């Protein structure tokens, strides 16, 4: 009710962000959805006098058939001062990721019952365009806490910890964390006792509203412990060719980077002549102990692998064909916190575009929960083809930082 | 007295730590003053200036502008340093509708709403700083001190605030009249529809009497505009478009100048008029910027500016959109990584035309261009009917699908058909997934000495053949592709190829049918010419065979 004073940071100006274009449909969707949010106080309209802009688009999340206005304030949350005034942070729970089942909820809806600062609400400026900007574009600021917004979550914690107090106190050992729009319910529970846990928690919500949110009903069902992740394995041959033993020593010399002790040296040798490549060539004793020996260091973990949270985390992807994808996340090089394989992509066929869209987006809820943040991607696609088309697979209410590769890497093949 | 409802203000800051503008007046003739304090004495009449006391501390410097062929002088504020203080505003006016999103008008009105600018009034507490004084005659009075109670003109908030003000005044209207449409440019509104004439007049009339609730009166004497209009570079008539006249200039020789002017006409005319071409004379500017240097047109330019002449021979229009159809775009290849298309809902009737140029780098393919030429025309076609248009291309759809399921990276274009329009987009060249049975295996390598730059490419194959060339002024890099391109050169249809080059495969691997490089294109050639390649990489150095056999041979 009343709000908590906010600022940018030190020597920083709002944001001035172009809005991209967007089709018919999602500027009606805009429109409707935008005039409601101003009839409920939540936005008012702005004159020329804020020069400031931050990109709004529509989605529809996972699942539903309302469009859900989503804002894309990746500059201003960059622009956006730290918040420990009343906390240093909450300690990201490492509890999460073990547990059997993890639900995400949308709880933004709530944060619309937070007044936003006055002074800091320009700042929230986003216009929604018109066809051929034939009409100049409807520009509103936010009056509340806004869902995208770093800030919301911060600022709202306080009241979010009062209200979950009492499931908390019934339920002691179901862990919930919040990363911005998101709730985050783990527990071990049976899926249906789980389910109605979820219920059971989305009523205090209701509850506390009625003292009505569009996606509060939505529940994402992970399953963390089940999450898979991919050591680094070497086939099992009777018969190795030329070509065989050539893709062998590159994965090692490869995995050599990783994992010190490994060698190619007795293999290599087997390289020396100049044979057929789909000839088949006997293993010298020399060279089946190397790998024998090689296979044992790849069973064991990667030395000197550390989580900093000072430091970003990056996602690396590889299209691998057929609809399956591989991923790693790191911090230093060689160092994976995490790799993993899809090949689930959900009506996303003959489109390799909706599913790295989509994959992107699996990747960047593991690494919430895992880590409470998301990654800087490095995409294999071009800016432009990427530019064009994710927002109209993006079913996520956050966005993560990405940039692009244009070089083929080499080490598709050795993640294969 | 009818009550008038006074217009809003919109409050306005100067920049956070800048204070208002101290700019000296500068010294005027008699006969300037005069004139000036003649003008002021009207405006102030009118309301839009007020004389201030001596505690105001700004001043904005002004100027008397003879108007050629007449006796009249015009005031001038100079708000350069004003300009330079004051907030930015968002300015609505950043983009222009396309004409080719317009839709088709029977009659489209003028209104003039001149007055209504010197009745938008300026934030009380932002008047002070455009302070100015008329000085006095002889300098032997004080000069007359004066601030702006309106929007000045040349003031950097002007514009942004006057279309703010006329939009929100004229909201309602539109609002409860969605059978118009308005349109705000400078000092005049438009006013189309597609009503029976009568109904539409009396739609102006209704337009005229809103607009007298703010005072804002409009002119019975209609407007001497109507249509066809001259607006932006474009000629709009009710039921078609197109860009105004395009006139190619005969010259003996062209300078740099020239040429930049040639390509500006020639892009301008490119968005109705269907081929235009612009490679070979943009060429002819790269890197150099005196304006004044004369270019000698190649023969390649000489041919572009001659089609592109032709193309130009008689007018071309668009027509305007109709939501009730779909939109199909085409595109065509054109050659030297120039693309053009069409946008039209029916047969033979473009709305408008593009280009797309090729992208600067090293390696390209045309696979790659038309995508990104795809990519640029869904945007521009969003931006300009909120949708994407259904496309009609050049390249088979089998030949998509080898391409997208095979590429390294992700990759997509929307719904599309084949066009059977040469010259047709293919894959000319594809490599093998598994190493070849019964193909001869070339190991292949090549190093130079970094100082004396001479080095060496070759290969051994199974069968025993072998090749080293020695090689001058080249690079590591260089031998490595020199040897991909001799183990192609003397292979059969069919060939196994081991490089240890990450460099050759990162190249190969993106699939270019065209390179910067001429050892890269000589070898597109090759590949283009065998029935199956496989080419398998090795790490360097590690004793692997064939490849270190060669090694040895090209690194002595
Ligand atoms: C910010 N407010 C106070 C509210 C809404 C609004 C929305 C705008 C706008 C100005 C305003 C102002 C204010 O509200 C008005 O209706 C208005 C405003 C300022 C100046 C005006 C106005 O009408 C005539 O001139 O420019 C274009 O879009
Ligand atoms: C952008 C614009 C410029 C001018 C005028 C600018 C100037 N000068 C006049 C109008 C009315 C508009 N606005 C719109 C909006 C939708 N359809 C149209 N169609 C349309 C406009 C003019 C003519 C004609 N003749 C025909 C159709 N115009």
């Amino acid at each position: 009710i009343e709000t908590v004073p906010v600022k940018l940071k030190p020597g920083m100006d709002g944001p001035k962000v172009k809005q991209w274009p967007l089709t018919e449909e999602k500027i009606k969707a805009l429109v409707e959805i935008c005039t409601e949010m101003e009839k409920e106080g939540k936005i008012s309209k702005i004159g020329p006098e804020n020069p400031y802009n931050t990109p709004v688009f529509a989605i529809k999340k996972k699942d539903s058939t309302k469009w859900r206005k989503l804002v894309d304030f990746r500059e201003l949350n960059k622009r956006t001062q730290d918040f420990w005034e009343v906390q240093l942070g909450i300690p990201h729970p490492a509890g999460l990721k073990k547990k059997k089942s993890v639900t995400v909820l949308d709880v933004g809806d709530a944060y619309f019952s937070v007044p936003l600062d006055e002074d800091f609400r320009k700042y929230t400026a986003f216009t929604i365009p018109s066809i051929n900007n034939e009409t100049p574009g409807i520009r509103y600021q936010y009056n509340v806490l806004p869902q995208g917004w770093k800030g919301s979550p911060a600022i709202f914690q306080s009241s979010m910890t009062k209200i979950l107090e009492p499931f908390k106190k019934q339920n002691p050992d179901i862990v919930i964390y919040q990363y911005m729009d998101d709730l985050y319910v783990g527990s071990d529970l049976e899926i249906g006792q789980h389910r109605t846990k979820i219920e059971e928690l989305r009523q205090h919500l209701l509850r506390w509203g009625l003292t009505e949110p569009p996606f509060l009903w939505m529940g994402y069902e992970l399953h963390p412990d089940k999450w898979t992740v991919q050591p680094i394995v070497l086939p099992e041959k009777d018969s190795w060719t030329v070509n065989d033993i050539q893709k062998l020593v590159g994965k090692l010399n490869w995995a050599s980077q990783i994992y010190p002790g490994i060698k190619v040296r007795q293999l290599s040798k087997l390289l020396r002549g100049t044979k057929a490549l789909t000839e088949v060539i006997p293993l010298t004793e020399e060279a089946e102990l190397e790998l024998a020996e090689n296979r044992e260091i790849l069973k064991e973990p990667v030395h000197g692998v550390y989580y900093d949270p000072s430091k970003d985390l990056i996602a690396e992807i590889q299209k691998q064909g057929q609809g399956q994808w591989t991923y790693q996340i790191y911090q230093e090089p060689f160092k994976n916190l995490k790799t993993g394989k899809y090949a689930r992509m959900r009506g996303a066929h003959t489109n390799d575009v909706k599913q790295l869209t989509e994959a992107v987006q699996k990747i960047t809820t593991e690494s919430i929960v895992i880590w409470g943040k998301t990654p800087k991607f490095k995409l294999p696609i071009q800016k432009e083809t990427w530019e064009t088309w994710w927002t109209e697979y993006w079913q996520a209410t956050w966005i993560p930082e990405w940039e692009f590769v244009n070089t083929p890497p080499l080490v598709k093949l050795w993640y294969q | 007295m009818v009550p008038i409802s006074p217009i809003e203000t919109v409050p306005v800051k100067l920049k956070p730590g800048m204070d208002g503008p101290k700019v000296k007046q500068w010294p005027l003739t008699e006969e300037k003053i005069k004139a000036l304090v003649e003008i002021c004495t009207e405006m102030e009449k009118e309301g839009k200036i007020s004389k201030i006391g001596p505690e105001n501390p700004y001043n904005t410097p002004v100027f008397a502008i003879k108007k050629k062929d007449s006796t009249k002088w015009r005031k001038l504020v100079d708000f350069r340093e004003l300009n330079k203080r004051t907030q930015d505003f968002w300015e609505v006016q950043l983009g222009i509708p396309h004409p080719a999103g317009l839709k088709k008008k029977k009659s489209v009105t003028v209104l003039d709403v001149g007055d209504a600018y010197f009745s938008v009034p300026l934030d009380e507490d932002f008047r002070k700083y455009t302070a100015f004084t008329i000085p006095s005659i002889n300098n032997e009075t004080p000069g007359i001190r004066y601030q702006y109670n309106v929007l000045p003109q040349g003031w950097k908030g002007s514009p942004a605030i006057f279309q703010s003000s006329m939009t929100k005044i004229l909201e309602p209207f539109a609002a409860q009249n969605p059978d118009i449409v308005i349109y705000q440019y400078m000092d005049d509104l438009y006013v189309g529809s597609d009503l029976e004439i009568g109904q539409h007049r009396t739609k102006i009339e209704e337009l005229r009497q809103h607009l007298l609730r703010w005072g804002l009166t409009t002119p019975d004497k209609k407007h001497q505009k109507e249509p066809p209009f001259l607006w932006m570079g474009y000629e709009l008539h009710p039921d078609k478009w197109t860009v105004q006249p395009i006139v190619l200039p005969e010259k003996d020789s062209w300078t740099v100048n020239d040429i930049q002017k040639l390509v500006g006409k020639l892009n301008w005319a490119s968005q109705i008029y269907p081929g235009i071409k612009v490679r070979q004379l943009s060429k002819l500017l790269r890197g150099t910027k005196a304006l004044t240097e004369v270019i000698p047109l190649t023969e390649e330019a000489e041919l572009e500016l001659a089609e592109n002449r032709e193309i130009l021979k008689e007018p071309v229009h668009g027509v305007y959109y109709d939501p009730s159809k779909d939109l199909i775009a085409e595109i065509q290849k054109q050659g030297q990584g120039q693309w053009t298309y069409q946008i039209y809902q029916e047969p033979f009737k473009n709305l408008k035309t593009g280009k797309y140029a090729r992208m600067r780098g090293a390696h390209t393919n045309d696979v790659k261009q038309l995508t990104e030429a795809v990519q640029k025309i869904t945007t521009e076609s969003i931006v300009i009917w909120g949708k994407t248009p259904k496309f009609k291309l050049p390249i088979q759809k089998e030949t998509w699908e080898t391409w997208w399921t095979e590429y390294w990276q992700a990759t997509w274009i929307p719904e599309w058909e084949f066009v059977n329009t040469p010259p047709l987009v293919k894959l000319w060249y594809q490599l093998e997934k598994e190493p070849i049975v019964g193909a001869e295996t070339f190991y292949v390598d090549g190093a130079a000495n970094r100082e004396t730059k001479l080095g060496k490419a070759g290969y051994v194959t199974n069968k025993g053949r072998q090749k080293v060339v020695p090689l001058t002024n080249t690079t590591n890099q260089k031998t490595e592709l020199q040897a991909i391109y001799l183990a192609l050169q003397d292979s059969g249809l069919e060939v196994n190829i081991v490089t240890d080059s990450q460099y050759a495969l990162g190249i190969i691997q993106a699939q270019p049918d065209k390179s910067e490089s001429e050892l890269v294109n000589q070898i597109i050639e090759q590949l283009i010419k065998k029935e199956k390649v496989y080419l398998a990489w090795v790490p360097a150095h590690k004793g692997i065979g064939g490849n270190e056999q060669v090694d040895k041979l090209v690194s002595a």
